[PDB]
């Protein structure tokens, strides 16, 4: 799997490690007492939307149809 | 030498050497501390997942 894209977000456990994702080529593995990395090793930023309930959609369609 | 000023310099070295024989041994204590810290650093950062 490719090296995850550099992400400076991390969470310390014992001491501040000052993690720099650009200081090493391959990201070192996360030890339990040292660091926890940000979620989504392989993730991008998108925009999403919830789907309105089906009965709420049927009333919107009925209003538009009755309107036109 | 008959020169007290000439011997004064050699006596200043003998007294300095007299203290260096003792003070320079604290580098051994520095070596013991540094070697002990490097082991603690390896164990504290050892892998556990
Ligand atoms: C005699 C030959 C030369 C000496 C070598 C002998 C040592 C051999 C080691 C035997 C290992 C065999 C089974 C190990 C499996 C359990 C560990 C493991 O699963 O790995 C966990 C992990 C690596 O896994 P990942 O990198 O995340 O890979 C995941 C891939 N998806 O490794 C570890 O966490 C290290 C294991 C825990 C270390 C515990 C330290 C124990 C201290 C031992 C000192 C003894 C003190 C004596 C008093």
């Amino acid at each position: 799997a490719p090296n995850p894209y550099p992400n400076g977000i991390h969470f310390d456990r014992v001491f501040p490690t000052h993690y720099d994702p650009l200081a090493e080529t391959n990201r070192t593995k996360a030890n339990l007492q040292l660091i926890k990395y940000a979620p989504g090793n392989y993730s991008t930023l998108v925009v999403t939307s919830e789907k309105l309930p089906r009965p709420c959609i049927r009333t919107i369609q009925n209003y538009r149809r009755c309107q036109m | 030498y008959i020169s007290s000023v000439a011997e004064m310099m050699f006596d200043y070295t003998a007294c300095l050497v007299f203290y260096i024989r003792i003070l320079a041994q604290w580098i051994r204590v520095v070596l013991m501390v540094v070697t002990f810290i490097s082991l603690s650093h390896y164990v504290s950062d050892f892998d556990i997942t």
